């Protein structure tokens, strides 16, 4: 499977992992 | 940055967590 996280997929992963969002870095 | 680490290359849960609030 694809383990790369790009664009909206990275945002979704950060929302999942961080809950209350993270900082755009 | 995050896109180099997680989009170009593959990142782990611990790496992702470094960018949380």
């Amino acid at each position: 499977v694809n383990q790369h996280l790009c664009g909206s997929h990275l945002v979704e992963a950060l929302y999942l992992v961080c809950g209350e969002r993270g900082f755009f870095p | 940055g995050i896109v180099e680490q997680c989009c170009t290359s593959i990142c782990s849960l611990y790496q992702l967590e470094n960018y949380c609030n």
